This record gives structure tokens, C-alpha cells and sequence, in this order.
RNA sequence: AGGGGAUCGAAGAUGAUCAGAUACCGUCGUAGUCUUAACCAUAAACUAUGCCGACUAGGGAUCGGGUGGUGUUUUUCUUAUGACCCACUCGGCACCUUACGAGAAAUCAAAGUCUUUGGGUUCUGGGGGGAGUAUGGUCGCAAGGCUGAAACUUAAAGGAAUUG
RNA sequence: AGGACUUUUACUUUGAAAAAAUUAGAGUGUUCAAAGCAGGCGAAAGCUCGAAUAUAUUAGCAUGGAAUAAUGGAAUAGGACG
RNA sequence: CGGUAAUUCCAGCUCCAGUAGCGUAUAUUAAAGUUGUUGCAGUUAAAAAGCUCGUAGUUGAACUUUGGGUCUGGUUGUCCG
RNA sequence: GGAUAGUGGCCUACCAUGGUUUCAACGGGUAACGGGGAAUAAGGGUUCGAUUCCGGAGAGGGAGCCUGAGAAACGGCUACCA
């Protein structure tokens, strides 16, 4: 779901105010800026050496992670550059002393540095309002597959 | 299907006590049944039981002495906060001088008085008196 | 005594002997028993028939007692486990047989209900074999797929 | 009265009302 | 063991089962549907004024032989018409035709009381003054 | 049962069934109390000296009275092998 | 009946009860060593066999499937295992 | 709709009985009953007892299966079967006695193990009538089925059993 | 106090939090009480104790526990260590 | 209750209950184990879908260190200083 | 990119076709402002909460705006409707 071209749209895609000097003869790939979101969260090497842009990247973009940290399960990875996470919980009805299974759908913005798919449990972090509904940035794909790490059977 | 095995065990104990017998044969014989009968032994409501290995869930043979009058599980193992222990004892036990709400705390399966002594509480298993 | 899809209450079964280890009187070799299992599987026999052959014609009480592994486990270790599990395959065969009987005579409604029952059982077993990932997640049951798998 | 015949009388009232509605539908 | 579920995660169906069963009551159904506001002669009103239209008496039931002296009153708050009962020996003559009369409930939760058919309302005040003060000659009708 | 100073406040601490350990009700008008006379060396029933077993009305109604008495007499050395502990 | 041993019931009562209902459940079946008059090979067979078991040397059946246990071939001599 | 078309028989035709009798008794008698396709989805569709699971009490029988008999007739000389007899076991429609348990009782071996109240789970009821009516959906060619109140009225309606 | 890996929960103990008024409740002769947060004691020459506590049963945060209940490991070894 | 002897209507006497308060109307709570999670009933009183399959929901067999010995810290009831 | 004090489909341009839902979404009703709380009281609860405190909204119904740090103010203006 990611275009091969590093910039695909009409506007140019650059990290604002990080400049690579063309007159210089170092001729490294580019000058890519990055940061660590803290909380003992490892920045992915796919973001470290990657070539995407993703204005709203917790690791490379301007957005900062602060506030709530929510763990959930991916219910929809199939809309562009964003994720829909199913968070399940038990509401405690006290008149019966009984619990009640309930679910909420939290939109978030997964960076291209992560490879997500339906069913992955994801640790996500609070940030600024990114869109009308997304307020969280995907920070870790804990379960990449879960039960699909081993697929084939060849003794 | 057998959902709550301890329920079957305590029902068998109750039936074989009401008829006046002194022994029970409980078939499935889980951990929880062993701990429950061990607590009853510690408090005297039961006699000398026995685990019979079958390599398949085992079984238990329970000896009684007529001292017990009713077992019983609280089938939904309600989360019992330390404040709600007294309410359960009032609603279940017949008198404050005796009876024991056997409940499973993180410190093991224990009678309600012992749990109150440890100042710890968890889910409720059943009641004996 | 449940009888998932009927009102039966039977308990006719077999009681596995208490002793897990090999019987005292058995003189055969575990490696020879494994070789026999392999040969029977190569003949084109499902694990249940392999077990019945080992119990009847030979002194093998059960494979796990003698070798330490189960029959299907032994076959899988040697890569002879069928792509469809035996019970599901037999359910598929039964379902296709009843569907053939139905399409050869429409008015029989009792066999229609029995086909519904068999299809429900097939769906349940397929769901189980799918959550354990024995079958691919896209595996399913429709018409003309049962015939293809059976044939 | 029997529930059977009360039912039948209701059905005949519905007879007349259904015919009237069908005429004026 | 019982019809209701007992699991620790069965709060939802227990709550909705209770909510669906609550409609079997009459008080709860009346309170939630709001039948009192829409259909009853008064909407959640203990008392209501009205204008006397005519002056009728109604015979009683079978075991009780008499004619209870009522009065037909058209309510002023909305325009409904209801029969109401003047409670005492000599109070019929006290209320005159076409005067404002304050009707109250009949005490049986909006249902006919005793042997009086098709009535559900007392008469407490007439022309601003109460019946009980007139009956013991403590006050007199202003006659306006 | 016990007052705090230490005196009994209960009245008629009741008997219990000698076979099922259950108490005997005051109006349990089915229960019995068997007396078995002690026997000396030459088979003379010693008077005023015996052993008593209180059988409850419940077991008598059920039909286990004679079996319970058999077991209870065998335990205290009255009857020789009349009751087998393994059925 | 009120007092009774279940840990050590009589072996006669053990053979009395059904399989799957003993203290520990044990099969009532057993194996047999059969000899066919043909050759001297000793064949190990099951009491409740389900197939027409034959000696590998000669195509002669030694048992016969039956709703219960095996019925032998009228000439084979067996010994209980 | 197509096929048949014996019997019996809604409607109908009458002959009786009666004060009336287009009801019961009787004789004929279409539709229907019998079928191949397509609808219908309702019954006192009842065991008026939801399903799965455990335990609790004694007595025989009965059906299907399986074990053993030093058993009996069988006859194919003996045996193998089969058919019985005895004992046991599993499963099923059931049944007798009893309360030591439960019920308002009639009664129930489950309608027991429920104020000593919690094995899992689905559906339904909150006095009677209005009323399974109207309306609004939905299914049906139609018949009608599913869902389904209120206004209002009423002090009872109802269950079991006791004596007349 | 720093890199390093963190199976995840449900549950439960403790604490920080849940504004005051209200409820509970301590002290206090408003003449008693509803109340109020007052008051008390000197020799009469300024000296004073107060304005206590608990609960809120959900959501969030921290914390100790590991029975009960759930999920995950190593089966093609692509497993664990040196 | 009231049909010629009204302990019930209208009055007089006596008495009763609360008392500067008492009576009525509607609403609501406890009574209501007549909303029942604790805690309701379904054979006949109202109420087990005609039966079966089945997604969601609810629930779901047993098993994975239990023992011991010592030292030692608080808290008790100990015997007495 | 514009606007915003500032994030933000808040608006525009071009793209993608997506987001919620039997764990009740959406719609309908509320003689519904939310809460702290009130009545009631074995325990569990049921009903109420317009109003002495905290929030929100409104000044006949609607829109629009100047001044300022703060108003879409109404004991401030502009216009329509009544
Ligand atoms: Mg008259
Ligand atoms: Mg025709
Ligand atoms: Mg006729
Ligand atoms: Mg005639
Ligand atoms: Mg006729
Ligand atoms: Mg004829
Ligand atoms: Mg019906
Ligand atoms: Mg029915
Ligand atoms: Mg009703
Ligand atoms: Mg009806
Ligand atoms: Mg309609
Ligand atoms: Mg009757
Ligand atoms: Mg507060
Ligand atoms: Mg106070
Ligand atoms: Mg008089
Ligand atoms: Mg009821
Ligand atoms: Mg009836
Ligand atoms: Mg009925
Ligand atoms: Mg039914
Ligand atoms: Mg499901
Ligand atoms: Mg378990
Ligand atoms: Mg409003
Ligand atoms: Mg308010
Ligand atoms: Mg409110
Ligand atoms: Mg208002
Ligand atoms: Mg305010
Ligand atoms: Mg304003
Ligand atoms: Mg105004
Ligand atoms: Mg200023
Ligand atoms: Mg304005
Ligand atoms: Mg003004
Ligand atoms: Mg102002
Ligand atoms: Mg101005
Ligand atoms: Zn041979």
C-alpha cells in the first residue's frame, strides 16, 4: 500500500528545515532527520535508514508523543497511512456484580516504517489531533504475526 | 457438559451426607476440589479423603463423619473486595460464631477468616458450615 | 453420552490401560513398529486403519505405548500426513455420497435433513482444523470441492 | 362461547372488512 | 439451573432481559409511555378546575340501590368532559349550574370507586369555596 | 452454648445418632436406643451393666438400621465377622 | 451400605461392574497366541479383533469379525496372553 | 395447475324427529379424500413437563447390543450356529412400591438435590376482560401466518381438593 | 544510573486522587434541640485547645500478591547458550 | 351498611387516634420474593418456540514445585519479675 | 494551500473509497440541562435531581458584527420574522 516513488504526489515531499547541500561533494543519500519518542521505545531501523516522509511520523515527522499509551488489536489496516484499532474491555455493571464485554474503535496513524496487517496487536501513543478522528500514532507492532511466524512444514 | 467441577463435587458431598452415608466418590478431582476438601479437613467438617490416580484426571474418595451439614459453590466466582467479605458471610453463613466462606485469594484457597487475617481477598469459591 | 447432533446417550468406548509403558509380553522392536507403520501408510492407509492392523495382526497394543509417538505424529515426522485430516475427509466423503443420493432422487427429505446435519458437522470440524492452522485459512466447503478432494 | 367460534366470527368480520378495503383500495 | 444466565460476563443480557420484562408492569408502562399526560383527563395533575355543563345523577350497581348525585364538568385546562361526584348529604343543591368547580381524584388511582359507575373524580371546591365549608355552614357561596 | 464466665447456658445437650453422628430431636418419635447386655465368662448376663447405641429415626425409616447396628456391634466386639467393611 | 469400602471393593464386584466404571478403568479384553495347523508360526491376535487375521505364511483366516469378540477358525489352538 | 375418480363424505338434495330443526338418525351427493409439481407453516404440533451435565431408593419385568456359563432342548454322528435358561453390563420406551425429599394440593423417582436459596444455557409470564383486537411492518395468489398495544372496564377471574 | 531484554491481561491488597455543602462521625450546655463552628480558662493582670475523621464502591495512575480465569512460546526448529 | 329495632347514613351523648396539627388528590418509595443479580414462577393457576441445525452472545474437562529443616522479625495468650 | 491564536476536512484544490454497526450503530421519544446530591432503607436496590455549589446553554426566534485581553454581548449595535 506504499508507492515505490519516495514522492508520488504533486507537491514535493521534504522534511521541513533539514537541508542537504548540493554544492558539497559528500554525496551521501540525503540528510534525514529523526528522533526517539522516549518511554524506552526503540526507533525502527526502517525509519532510521528509510526514505519515506510521513509528516506525522513520531520518529521522523514533527508530531510528538505525549499522554495516553494504549495497547490494542488491529481491526482495519486497509485505509491509507492510518490504522483502526479494536480495544476490548469489560464494563462492570454493579447492580448485578457482572461484567459486560465492550469494544471501542480507535483510529490512529501508522507510519510507513511499520508493516501492519489485520490482527496485529499494536502499542500506540497519544499525540496532537492529526485528523478529525485520529489522535494516536502507532509506536510498536508487538505481534507482527502472532501465530503466523511459522507457516510451512518441511521436515 | 461439566462446566463447574467443584459444583459436582460439592453436590455429591451434599447428597451423600443428607442420605446419612460416610463416603463419597468424586470423579474429576481437580486442584480446587483437593484444596477445598483440605480446608474442610483443617476445620473438621470432613474426615479422611483420598486421591486415586487414573492417569486421567484421577478421582477422590471422601470419608465423612456426619459433622458437616452443607457444602455449596458460589458458581460465578465473584470478585469479592475485602469490604464485601462480611456481606457474603452474612448472606451465606447461618451464624457469626461459625461457618466459613471458602474463597480463593492470590495467597491460595483459604477460609474467609484466614483471608481476613492475611488482610487479602480475591474471588469466592464456596461456603461450608 | 452427548451425541452432538442427535438424542443418543451412549457411552460405548474403550478404556486405555493404566500402564503407559510397553506390555511385558511384547517382544517386537519400536523401530520395526515404526517401519511397519511407514509401510502401511505408504500402502495408502489412514492412521486408524494402521492402528487397527497393528492391534489385530500384531501385538501392538497402541503406538504411543510402544514407540512413544502417535500414529499421525509418526507419519508427520516422516512426511506422510495427508493434506486433509482423516475424520474431515470421511465427513466429506459421506456428505458427497448423501448429495449424490439426493440429486438422484429429490423427494427424500430425511436424507436432506441428514445432509444438513453432516454439513454442520463438516463446518464445525473445518473451523477447528482452521484455528489450529492444519488447513489454510482460505479452506472452505462448497459443492464440487468435496468431489475434487475425494476424487 | 368457544374460542374456536369467536375466532371464526373475527375471521368473518375480517372477511367483510377485507372485501370492503379491496373494493376501495 | 435457572432460566437466567449466571456467568460473570452476562451482565448485558441480564440487564436487557430485566428491561424487556419491566414493560409487563402497569405502573412502569404508564410512567414510561407517558399515558397520563396524553390520554388521562389531567396530565399528571392531582386537581383540575372545570365548568358545570349539566346536573345528572347515576344509579348504582346491583347490590347497592340508590342514585348517586353527580355532575358533568367540562375541564378548562384542555376541554375534556368528565363526570364527577359531589360527596355529602346535602351538597348537590350547593353547586349551581354553570359555575367553576375544582375536581380532584377519586382516590382509587383513576378508577371508579365502590358502586358508582363511570365516575372517577370528586368535587372539592365550588365557585372558589370548598364543599366541606358549605356543608357545615362555615362559609357561604358568593353567588356571582 | 458457653457463657463468657464459663458456665453452661444450654439445656439438655442432646444425644446424637450412634451410627450417623446426627443429633436426636426431642420429638424424633422414630428413634430408638438399643441396650446390649454385657456377658461374663460363663454366659451370665451381668445385670445393670450393658452398652447402649442410639439409632436415629432417619436410618430406621430408610432401612439401614439393622446394618448399622451390625457394624456398630462388630466394632465394639459383640458379633464375630457379621459385617464386612468391603461390600 | 452406609459404611462400605470403595478403595478396596471385592474383586468379584470388580468383575461385576462395567468397564469405565471400576476404581481405575481397565479393559476386559486380552491378547491370544494362536497356532494354525498349517505351520508352526505363533500369531498374536486380539480378543475383540475386527479383521480376518491370517498368518503371513498361509492365506488361512484365524479369527472372524463379530459384533463382540473374535470367533476362531474351528482348528486353531490358542493360549491366553 | 395436470392425473386419476372405489370408498367415505364440507356444501347441497331430500325423507324423518320436533313447537321450530335448512342439527343429531337415513338415503343420494359435488369440492375434498388418493396422487406429480408449486404454495400453506398452523393443531389439545401434549409428557400441557426446553436442552446439556452430576448425584440421590428399593422391585421386577421389556426392546437392541455385548460378556460369561462344565446350563436345556435342539441334530448334521459330536460339535458351530440358532432358540431358550441363569448371572452381569451398556443404552431406550416404560412400569410397581415408598417418602426418607418436593409441592397449594392432584401428584412427581423427577415436578428431588430451593430461605441450608448460585452446574451451563435459551425462550416465556406479571390479576381478569378489551385481545392475540386495531394499527404499522413482514411473509402469502388467496386463506391466513409471524410481530403485536392502548383507551376503557372490572374485584376478582383462575388452580387443587373437602362436604353436600 | 545507565544500555539490555521485557508475554499480555482479567483479578485482588495498599496509596496517591475523587472541590466545598450534603451523609457519617469526634469535641463543644446555642438555656435543650434543629442547628452553629464555635468557644474555654486566668487572680481578672492575657493565656489558650479547636474548626476532628470515613466513605464513596465505576474510568485513569502507582504498588505487593500469583490461587482462580484467558492468551503466548520450541515441530519446517528460522529453538535456547557459548 | 341502608328493605320500620341501621353498633356503618343525619344528628345528641360517650369514647378512640394524632395533636397546633389533622384530613383528603395525584406522584413515588418500603411493603413488592408482584421485576426477583442477591431473590420470582412456566404440568394443570399467566407462562417451554412444533422439532432440529446454526453465526453472534453466555459458558466450557484435568494437567504443569508439593514438600520439608534451620535461623530470624513483629502480634497474641501464656508463668511470673 | 487558505483561515485559525494554535492542532484539526475547520474550508478549498487534486487524489484514495473510505468511517460506524446485533458489544444496538443510524433514526424516533424524553412533561431530559449534566453532576455534587434527595427521598426511600436489613443487604441488593427503585424513583427523583428546574432550584442555595460546580459546569453548559439562553436573553422573543433567528442570523451578522464594532470595541477589547476577553462578547458572536443582547440593562452593545445591524437586518429579517413574531
Ligand atoms: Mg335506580
Ligand atoms: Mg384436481
Ligand atoms: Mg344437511
Ligand atoms: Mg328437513
Ligand atoms: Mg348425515
Ligand atoms: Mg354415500
Ligand atoms: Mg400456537
Ligand atoms: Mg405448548
Ligand atoms: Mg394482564
Ligand atoms: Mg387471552
Ligand atoms: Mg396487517
Ligand atoms: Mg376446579
Ligand atoms: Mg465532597
Ligand atoms: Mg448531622
Ligand atoms: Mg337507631
Ligand atoms: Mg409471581
Ligand atoms: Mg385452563
Ligand atoms: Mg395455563
Ligand atoms: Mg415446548
Ligand atoms: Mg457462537
Ligand atoms: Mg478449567
Ligand atoms: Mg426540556
Ligand atoms: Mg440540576
Ligand atoms: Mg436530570
Ligand atoms: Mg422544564
Ligand atoms: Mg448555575
Ligand atoms: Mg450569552
Ligand atoms: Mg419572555
Ligand atoms: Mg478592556
Ligand atoms: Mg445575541
Ligand atoms: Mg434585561
Ligand atoms: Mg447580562
Ligand atoms: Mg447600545
Ligand atoms: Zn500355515
Amino acid at each position: 500500500s506504499t508507492e515505490l516513488t519516495v514522492q508520488s504526489e504533486r507537491a514535493f515531499q521534504k522534511q521541513p528545515h533539514i537541508f542537504t547541500n548540493p554544492k558539497a561533494k559528500a554525496n551521501r543519500k540525503t540528510k534525514r532527520w529523526y528522533k526517539n519518542v522516549g518511554l524506552g521505545f526503540k526507533t525502527p531501523k526502517t525509519a532510521i535508514e528509510g526514505s519515506y516522509i510521513d509528516k506525522k511520523c513520531p520518529f521522523t515527522g514533527l508530531v510528538s508523543i505525549r499522554g495516553k499509551i494504549l495497547t490494542g488489536t488491529v481491526v482495519s489496516t486497509r485505509m491509507h497511512r492510518t490504522i483502526v484499532i479494536r480495544r476490548d474491555y469489560l464494563h462492570y455493571v454493579p447492580k448485578y456484580n457482572r461484567y459486560e464485554k465492550r469494544h471501542k474503535n480507535v483510529p490512529a496513524h501508522v507510519s510507513p516504517a511499520f508493516r501492519v496487517q489485520v490482527g496485529d496487536i499494536v502499542t500506540v501513543g497519544q499525540c496532537r489531533p492529526i485528523s478529525k478522528t485520529v489522535r494516536f500514532n502507532v509506536l510498536k507492532v508487538a505481534s507482527a504475526t502472532g501465530k503466523a511466524n511459522k507457516q510451512f512444514a518441511k521436515f | 457438559t461439566r462446566t463447574s467441577v467443584l459444583a459436582d463435587a460439592l453436590n455429591a458431598i451434599n447428597n451423600a451426607e443428607k442420605t446419612g452415608k460416610r463416603q463419597v466418590l468424586i470423579r474429576p478431582s481437580s486442584k480446587v476440589i483437593i484444596k477445598f476438601l483440605q480446608v474442610m479437613q483443617k476445620h473438621g467438617y470432613i474426615g479422611e479423603f483420598e486421591y486415586i490416580d487414573d492417569h486421567r484426571s484421577g478421582k477422590i474418595v471422601v470419608q465423612l463423619n456426619g459433622r458437616l451439614n452443607k457444602c455449596g459453590v458460589i458458581s460465578p466466582r465473584f470478585n469479592v473486595k475485602i469490604a464485601d467479605v462480611e456481606k457474603w458471610t452474612a448472606n451465606l453463613l447461618p451464624a457469626r460464631q461459625f461457618g466459613y466462606v471458602i474463597l480463593t485469594t492470590s495467597a491460595g484457597i483459604m477460609d474467609h477468616e484466614e483471608a481476613h487475617r492475611k488482610h487479602v481477598s480475591g474471588k469466592i469459591l464456596g461456603f461450608v458450615y | 453420552m452427548g451425541r452432538m447432533h442427535s438424542k443418543g446417550k451412549g457411552m460405548s468406548s474403550s478404556a486405555i490401560p493404566y500402564s503407559r509403558n510397553a506390555p511385558a509380553w511384547f517382544k517386537g522392536s519400536s523401530d520395526g513398529v515404526v517401519e511397519q507403520i511407514i509401510k502401511y501408510a505408504r500402502k495408502g492407509l489412514t492412521p486408524s486403519q494402521i492402528g487397527v492392523l497393528l492391534r489385530d495382526a500384531h501385538g501392538v497394543t497402541q503406538a504411543k505405548v510402544i514407540t512413544g509417538n502417535k500414529i499421525l505424529r509418526i507419519l508427520k515426522s516422516n512426511g506422510l500426513a495427508p493434506e486433509i485430516p482423516e475424520d474431515l475427509y470421511f465427513l466429506i466423503k459421506k456428505a458427497v455420497s448423501v448429495r449424490k443420493h439426493l440429486e438422484r432422487n429429490r423427494k427424500d427429505k430425511d436424507a436432506k435433513f441428514r445432509l444438513i446435519l453432516i454439513e454442520s458437522r463438516i463446518h464445525r470440524l473445518a473451523r477447528y482444523y482452521r484455528t489450529v492452522s492444519v488447513l489454510p485459512p482460505n479452506w472452505k466447503y462448497e459443492s464440487a470441492t468435496a468431489s475434487a478432494l475425494v476424487n | 362461547m368457544r374460542a374456536k367460534w369467536r375466532k371464526k366470527r373475527t375471521r368473518r368480520l375480517k372477511r367483510k372488512r377485507r372485501k370492503v378495503r379491496a373494493r376501495s383500495k | 439451573g435457572k432460566g437466567k444466565p449466571r456467568g460473570l460476563n452476562s451482565a448485558r443480557k441480564l440487564r436487557v432481559h430485566r428491561r424487556n420484562n419491566r414493560w409487563a408492569e402497569t405502573t412502569y408502562k404508564k410512567r414510561l409511555l407517558g399515558t397520563a399526560f396524553k390520554s388521562s383527563p389531567f396530565g399528571g395533575s392531582s386537581h383540575a378546575k372545570g365548568i358545570v355543563l349539566e346536573k345528572i345523577g347515576i344509579e348504582s350497581k346491583q347490590p347497592n340501590s340508590a342514585i348517586r348525585k353527580c355532575v358533568r364538568v367540562q375541564l378548562i385546562k384542555n376541554g375534556k368532559k368528565v363526570t364527577a361526584f359531589v360527596p355529602n348529604d346535602g351538597c348537590l343543591n350547593f353547586v349551581d349550574e354553570n359555575d367553576e368547580v375544582l375536581l380532584a381524584g377519586f382516590g382509587r388511582k383513576g378508577k371508579a370507586k365502590g358502586d358508582i359507575p363511570g365516575v372517577r373524580f370528586k368535587v372539592v371546591k365550588v365557585s372558589g369555596v370548598s364543599l366541606l365549608a358549605l356543608w357545615k355552614e362555615k362559609k357561604e357561596k358568593p353567588r356571582s | 452454648m458457653e457463657n463468657d464466665k464459663g458456665q453452661l447456658v444450654e439445656l439438655y445437650v442432646p444425644r446424637k445418632c450412634s451410627a450417623t453422628n446426627r443429633i436426636i430431636k426431642a420429638k424424633d418419635h422414630s428413634s430408638v436406643q438399643i441396650n446390649i447386655a454385657q456377658v461374663d465368662e460363663e454366659g451370665r448376663a451381668i445385670p445393670g451393666e450393658y452398652v447402649t447405641y442410639a439409632l436415629s429415626g432417619y436410618i430406621r425409616a430408610r432401612g439401614e438400621a439393622d446394618d448399622s447396628l451390625n457394624r456398630l456391634a462388630q466394632q465394639d466386639g459383640l458379633l464375630k465377622n457379621v459385617w464386612s467393611y468391603s461390600r | 451400605v452406609l459404611v462400605q469400602d470403595l478403595l478396596h471393593p471385592t474383586a468379584a464386584s470388580e468383575a461385576r461392574k462395567h468397564k469405565l466404571k471400576t476404581l481405575v478403568q481397565s479393559p476386559r479384553s486380552h491378547f491370544l497366541d494362536v497356532k494354525c495347523p498349517g505351520c508352526l508360526n505363533i500369531t498374536t491376535v486380539f480378543s475383540h479383533a475386527q479383521t480376518a487375521v491370517t498368518c503371513e505364511s498361509c492365506s488361512t483366516v484365524l479369527c472372524t469379525p463379530t459384533g463382540g469378540k473374535a470367533k476362531l477358525s474351528e482348528g486353531t489352538s490358542f493360549r491366553r496372553k
